[PDB]
Parts: structure tokens; sequence; C-alpha cells
């Protein structure tokens, strides 16, 4: 028997839990269009590369993302996802690949039915005070898999999706199914080794962190930089809009020599010390206001690679297991100054270069949406302090044409 | 009442009157750092000096050192006073309103001028050649850019940037010489260097072919007399220097190459005015001056294009100072003149009124 209102959590309740979510498919039937459902069609014949085209559409030029045809289906389905908010928090379910969350080995074989504790401490030390950003299409379910239900990996997501969160319930041939996009962060809150079948999983309880990622819509991005910090430029004091006017005109590059090779301590120098404090101050003036992605295409020598470097040839994959072994789940720090954008697009200055950074600021940080100011060189360009410290989550990567690029998920932790 | 147009560059400041079809003044852009030292005379004296740049990247970045060249270039390169003169400066495409606003400032300031007014550097190369509508390519010492220009007008959220442009290429090719077995370090040796590059570079049609040929051949090899009597020899160094510019890689830059940042510029475009640029590909600056630099771009965008594209790259032989005669043509039109900034208007309304453009 079923309850006149839903539950958060339907848990392993399968028979309320379709039979709900199939009245729901066919209430929201009712407010597609049909290009909505011309879109919804073609996502249950070609699901896999409909999805993969949603993870990774966001980095290409902006020209190059306006001229894919795969942009209606992606724009269409979005639509169709985003017109549908619960009105109330709800859980979901469904299973995923360890290496998602930068646990590059097997929890266990499909043929093992039990998970050892050196790998149950190694999981969790591998994905515990860490926000993993998520990205695309998903199926989810609202019950939780049990005796009979595919199960295709050791791990298990339990995750919770807040209040106006746009779900898609449909239909597809026999199953009733839960369309989602992601556009979060998620932060695993505790693991739990269960059984199903007979089999030990791995049940990560988890919730969603959301921020600001403006991805390609740089317009909508600039709007809301100009909007936070138009004021900006008139609450520095005049000692402050120098230097910071001094580093944006080309200044930057003595001041951040001078940090990375400690000037201060080695052959310190007034002035320039005094610029440090000044640009810092403010940065710390309109705080970051919200949680934000930023996007840094980064020179490789950030990561002690040359344009030369074989293994900066991350066509080869035990180049990318190289440069995740070396830095996957490591912190990492500037200890210059840092610009980072607004936009995830591709552009001219940067066009070959193959490692993207692409950063969690919490709200309040220290920076400042610098491309406030008009005509200066950085384009949707926001500025981070000195010394800033970036834990990296996970790294992925994706394909340029022929060229092999690398996306570091990473989380400024101050 | 005869005007005075200066085309102030990172390497080079061309300074004339308007009327005149070339700059009677062209001169290097450098402070030694009026007991201080500018322009040619301040290279000898360098010194219980070094030689700065004023204008980096094609954009002014020290202002005391920038009135200093503008002093210069008034009394001792025109011999004219500025009180008597409407002065047209050029600027960087994208050059930030403060710095049009700190331009104004001076000229009005600190030179009293009676009037002045600040161009676009492509539009009036663009403005040169008799064109209004086109797509620029602007490469000097300190920078090149992109700039698709539809009837007058520059469309800036389609110009595209490049950090990379003569003096890059002049020392690129001092280090690959000093690889060859020669030695190219000083300042002195710098300017030794350009000029090589300005006499015996030239971009291949076929990088890769010319590279397989250089090891065959000696009719690419070319020599070259230095001021002490040794003869130098020049081989693959003569196109691998300039093709930095289709090949950033070369020195260590990812960017886009310049046939790339052509085609980039033209698809920020809107799509009715695309062929419109690829048939007015305008070149000028000291940089688009290598042979073969037309034939090579015309191939590359061709590559990038649809088949049916029709694409056209004029280059030419005055480029090197089309920006000058740019402004020279401008300047004496008589529908110009009421667009120059009197001193009035500046005592009126202050620095932002070039952003009105009066
Ligand atoms: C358009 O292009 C330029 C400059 O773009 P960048 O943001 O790459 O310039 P940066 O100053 O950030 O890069 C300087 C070079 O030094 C490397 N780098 C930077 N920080 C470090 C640290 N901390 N450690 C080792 N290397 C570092 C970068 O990789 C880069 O090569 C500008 O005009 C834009 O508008
Ligand atoms: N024949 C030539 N071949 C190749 N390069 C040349 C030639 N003549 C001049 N140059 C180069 O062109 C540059 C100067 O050109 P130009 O005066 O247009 O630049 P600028 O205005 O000083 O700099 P920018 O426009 O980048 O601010 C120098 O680097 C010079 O070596
Ligand atoms: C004929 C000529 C052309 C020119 O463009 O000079 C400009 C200006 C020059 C200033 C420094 C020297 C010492 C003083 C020189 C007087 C020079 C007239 C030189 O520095 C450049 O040479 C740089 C260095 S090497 C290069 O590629 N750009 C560009
Ligand atoms: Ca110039």
């Amino acid at each position: 028997m079923a309850f006149i209102e839903r539950p958060e959590d339907f848990l392993k309740d399968k028979e309320n839990a379709i039979q709900w979510e199939k009245k729901e498919a066919e209430r929201v039937e009712k407010n597609l269009d049909t290009l909505e459902k011309e879109a919804l069609e073609l996502y249950k014949k070609d699901s896999e590369q409909i999805s993969n085209y949603s993870q990774t559409r966001q980095y290409f030029y902006d020209y190059q993302i306006e001229s894919n045809p795969r942009e209606k289906e992606y724009k269409n389905l979005r639509n169709a996802i985003s017109k549908n908010k619960i009105d109330k928090p709800i859980n979901v379910y469904y299973f995923e690949s360890p290496e998602k969350f930068a646990f590059n080995k097997e929890i266990r074989t499909e043929n093992q039915n039990e998970i050892s504790l050196e790998k149950f401490n190694e999981l969790k030390e591998t994905i515990q005070d860490k926000l993993f950003k998520q990205d695309g299409f998903k199926d989810v379910s609202l019950y939780e898999p049990g005796n009979g239900d595919e199960k295709p990996t050791p791990l298990l997501i339990h995750l919770k999706l807040p209040k106006n969160t746009g779900m898609l319930p449909y239909i597809n041939s026999n199953d009733v199914k839960t369309l989602i996009e992601q556009d979060y962060s998620i932060k695993i809150d505790k693991i739990v080794r269960i059984v199903i079948e007979g089999k030990q999983y791995i049940k990560a309880e988890a919730s969603i962190v959301n921020s600001l990622d403006f991805k390609d819509d740089v317009s909508k991005g600039d709007l809301w930089g100009k909007e936070n910090y138009s004021d900006w430029s008139n609450k520095l004091t005049p000692n402050e809009l120098a230097d910071v006017n001094d580093y944006m005109r080309g200044g930057y590059t003595a001041i951040n020599n001078y940090l990375i090779s400690n000037g201060p301590l080695n052959n310190p120098n007034p002035e320039l010390d005094s610029k440090v404090n000044n640009i810092e101050n403010a940065l710390k003036l309109t705080p970051i206001p919200s949680n934000l992605i930023v996007y840094r295409r980064s020179g490789p020598q950030e990561f002690g690679l040359t344009l030369t470097s074989p293994e900066y040839d991350f066509n080869k994959i035990e180049n990318i297991d190289a440069f995740k072994e070396k830095w996957e789940g490591k912190v990492i720090t500037y200890p210059n100054f840092i610009s980072t954008s607004i936009g995830s697009v591709n552009m001219s200055a940067f066009a070959k270069r193959k490692i993207i950074l692409r950063i969690n600021i919490p709200k309040d940080s220290p920076g400042a949406y610098l491309s406030a100011i008009p005509g200066y060189a950085g384009e949707y360009e926001v500025l981070l302090n000195h010394g800033s410290k970036f834990k990296i989550n996970k790294v992925d990567s994706y394909k340029d044409g022929t060229v092999t690029k690398l996306i570091l998920d990473a989380t400024l932790i101050n | 009442t005869t005007a005075l147009v200066c085309d102030n560059g990172s390497g080079l400041v061309k300074a004339g009157f308007a009327g005149d079809d070339a700059p009677r003044a062209v001169f290097p852009s450098i402070v030694g750092r009026k007991d201080s030292y500018v322009g040619d005379e301040a290279q000898s004296k360098r010194g219980i000096l070094t030689l700065k740049y004023p204008i980096e990247h094609g954009i002014i970045t020290n202002w005391d050192d920038m009135e200093k060249i503008w002093h210069h270039t008034f009394y001792n390169e025109l011999r004219v006073a500025p009180e008597e003169h409407p002065t047209l400066l050029t600027e960087a495409p994208l050059n930030p309103k403060a710095n049009r606003e700190k331009m104004t400032q001076i000229m009005f300031e600190t030179f009293n001028v009676p009037a002045m007014y600040v161009a676009i550097q492509a539009v009036l190369s663009l403005y040169a050649s008799g064109r209004t509508t086109g797509i620029v390519l602007d490469s000097g010492d300190g920078v090149t850019h992109n700039v698709p220009i539809y009837e007058g007008y520059a469309l800036p959220h389609a110009i595209m940037r490049l950090d990379l442009a003569g003096r890059d290429l002049t020392d690129y090719l001092m280090k690959i010489l000093t690889e060859r077995g020669y030695s190219f370090v000083t300042t002195a040796e710098r300017e030794i260097v350009r000029d090589i590059k300005e006499k015996l570079c030239y971009v291949a049609l076929d990088f890769e072919n010319e590279m397989a040929t250089a090891a065959s051949s000696s009719s690419l090899e070319k020599s070259y007399e230095l001021p002490d009597g040794q003869v130098i020899t020049i081989g693959n160094e003569r196109f691998r220097c300039p093709e930095t510019l289709f090949q950033p890689s070369f020195i260590g830059m990812e960017s886009a190459g310049i046939h790339e940042t052509t085609y980039n510029s033209i698809m920020k475009c809107d799509i009715d005015i695309r062929k419109d640029l690829y048939a007015n590909n305008v070149m000028s600056g000291g940089t688009t001056m290598y042979p073969g630099i037309a034939d090579r771009m015309q191939k590359e965008i061709t590559a990038l294009a649809p088949s049916t594209m029709k694409i056209k790259i004029i280059a030419p032989p005055e480029r090197k100072y089309s920006v000058w005669i740019g402004g020279s043509i401008l300047a004496s039109l008589s529908t110009f003149q009421q667009m120059w900034i009197t001193k009035q208007e500046y005592d009126e309304a202050g620095p932002s009124i070039v952003h009105r453009k009066c």
C-alpha cells in the first residue's frame, strides 16, 4: 500500500517506486512538445553517445560547439529534463565505475563475492574529503536494486537530490526510467559494505554540492561577473588600484617570478612586497559571492613537463596513467597569483594546451572577476590569490580532434 | 594647421604629417633608463643605461616613458610645437578604455595640443588600400592581431590577438643560428640577426617538403656579411624562423598560428559577411613582409574553409607603413575634420570624450 504523498526515499519498495514513476511519466508526457519527445526517443535509441556528448561538449571553440548538430539533441533533452522540477528532495540509486571517483583498480572482480578490508579502506581513503564534479545525462533508479536487478559494478551510489532538481521519468519499451542531467559535484558522506544476492557491494551515501558552472555560456557568466564586481574597482584604495593595474598590464611576470623564486625569503624586496599585499587585499575586497567553477588551460611546466616531453603525449594511455599516478589525489600549490576563466571554451591563445584545470571555488574565497574592468587582456577572467592550494580530485581525458587533453577536477582548499 | 600622424608601435614609432605619402621619421620605441634618452640616441648610450620599451604587445605600459617618446617625436623628430598641430595617434585593437583616456589626457594636459584623435591601427591599414570591409592581419614587432572590419567598423568580439611577432622571430633566429654553430646572443647581435631576418628569411609553401629539400640542395643556402667582415651561411633557418607564425610551438607557444587565428576570427563573425572577409584578407605590419607569406596563408585558409570559398590575400608592397598611410589619408579627409576632439571639448568633457569620439 502507498501513501498519497511520495516519500523522499522509496528504499526497497520497488513496486511503489515503479508505479509512482510510471504515473509521473504519463503526467510529464502532457508537458513535452514534440521536439522534446523526439529528443527523448532519440535518447532511447542512442544513449551512450548522447550522454558522452553531454559530458564534454563545452571544451571546444564557441564556433565549433555552435556548429555541432548534436547541440539540438543536447539542448532539447536538457530542456525536457529542466521542465520537471521536484518539489521536495528525492534519493536515487545507480551503479558507478570506481575509476569515476579516481579509484583506478577493481574493488573486487565480478567473480569474487567479498571485498577485502584493505580494499575498503583504500576506497575510503581515496574518495573522502572530496567533491567530485559530475556532468551529463544519467539514468538513475528510485529504488535500491535487489534480487534480480542488473548490477554491473561493485559500487552503488545512493544519492540525495534536493528540491528543484530536474528529473524526467519516462518509459522505454517495458521499463520505467528516470533521466537527470548532472550539473553539480558530489560529496561521498559515507561508504558501507552491504550484500545483494550473495555478493558484497560498496554503497556510497552521497549528497550534492551546487556551484555556478557557466561552461560555454560566457555571456551569462560575464553578466554575472560584471553585476557582482562593477563596484569593485570603486572600493579599492588608490594604492591597491595601481598595483592591480600594474599587475594586469604586464607586472604579473615580475611579481609572480618573484613569488615562485621565494624572493621575499631569498632576495627580499619591499616595493613589490607591498604590491603582493595590495593585490591580495584587493582580492579580499569582494570575495567570490557563490560557489563557482572556473577553468584554466595550464602550461605543461605547471606540471613539470614541456611541449617536447614524451610524457606530455596523452594520446598514449600509459602517459595518462603516469600523470594520474603523479598528480591525481594530490594537492598542488601556486606560489604565484593565478588566472582562471568563467568559461570552459577553448581559445586561440591557448588552443593547443592539453591540461585543463577545472576548479571548484568555495563561496567567499578570495578572488575577483577582473574582466569587469573594460578591456582587460584576460577573457572572462577570475584572478585567484597567491599561494592558492588545489586538491586534484580526479583526472579525465577527452579527444580534441586527434589530440587527447586532460581535465583536472580540482578544488580550492585555500 | 598641418595635422600630425603618430603611429606608436611596440618596436617602432612611425611619425609624420597628414597629407604626406610616407612617415618622415621612423625611430625605435625605446627609452634609456631632457637628460633622459629616446629613439636612435638612446641605443648608443646603453650604458650606465639599458633600453626600455614602453609599449609591450601593442599596449602602452609606462606613461612616463611614453611622454618622453612623444616629446622626442614632436621636438626632435618632427621639429614642431605640439600646441600648433592636431595630432592623430594610433592604438592597438582592444586597447583598454582607460588607456585611451590617458593618451587623451596627456596630449591635452601635458602637451597642450589644439586637437587630437585615437584611431585603431588595423582599421587605418584597411583604409590605406581604399577598403572599408575586410579582415586585417596586423603583425609587428611585439604583437599580432586579426581584426575583421565591416563597413568601417571593427568587430571587437571577433578580434584575435597572438603575443608573438617580429622580436620573437628575431630571438628564435638567434637561437637556431647559434645551434648551427654561430654565437648570436648580445643586444648588438640581436640587431644583426634582425637584419638577417629582414633580408633573407621567407615562408615555405610546404614546410616539410622544404626541410627535406634543405638536406639536398644549396640553392636554399644564402650568405651574409657581418660588420667585421666574417661572411656567414644560413640555410633552413631562412624559413624555420617565420614558420613560427604558423607553428608557434617552435618557440614553445601553445597558441593557434596565424592561419588558424584568421579562420577563428572569421568564424566568430556573422555568417552573412564571412565571404566578404575571406575575399578581403589584408596583411599589414613589418612581420607580414616575408616573401611567400601570402601564398602560404592562401593554402592554409583553403585547407580550413569550405571547398567552394573564394579566398584572396592582399599584401601591398607598402604594408609595412599602411597603418601610418591610413592615418595620413584619414586625417586629411574633409568628413574627418568634424571628428577631431578639440581642446575645448576636452575642457568641457574630460578624457572620457575619447569614447564619444566627438
Ligand atoms: C593570453 O595569454 C597570456 C598569458 O597566459 P598565461 O595565463 O599562461 O600566463 P601565465 O603567466 O599564467 O603563465 C606563465 C608561464 O609560467 C607557467 N607557470 C605559471 N605558474 C607556474 C607555476 N606556479 N609553476 C611552474 N610554472 C608556472 C605557465 O605554465 C606558463 O607557461 C595572457 O596575456 C593572456 O591574456
Ligand atoms: N622585410 C621584412 N621582413 C621581415 N620582417 C620585417 C621586415 N621589415 C621589418 N620587419 C619586422 O617588423 C617589425 C616592425 O614592424 P612594425 O613597425 O609594423 O611593428 P610595430 O608597430 O613596431 O610593433 P607592434 O605592431 O607589434 O606593436 C620588426 O620586428 C622588424 O624586424
Ligand atoms: C632598422 C631597425 C628596425 C627595428 O625594427 O628596430 C626596432 C627597435 C629596436 C630598439 C633597440 C636597438 C638596440 C636600437 C635600435 C635602433 C634601431 C633601428 C632598427 O629593437 C628591435 O630591433 C627589436 C630587437 S630585435 C627585433 O626583432 N626587434 C625593433
Ligand atoms: Ca604596429
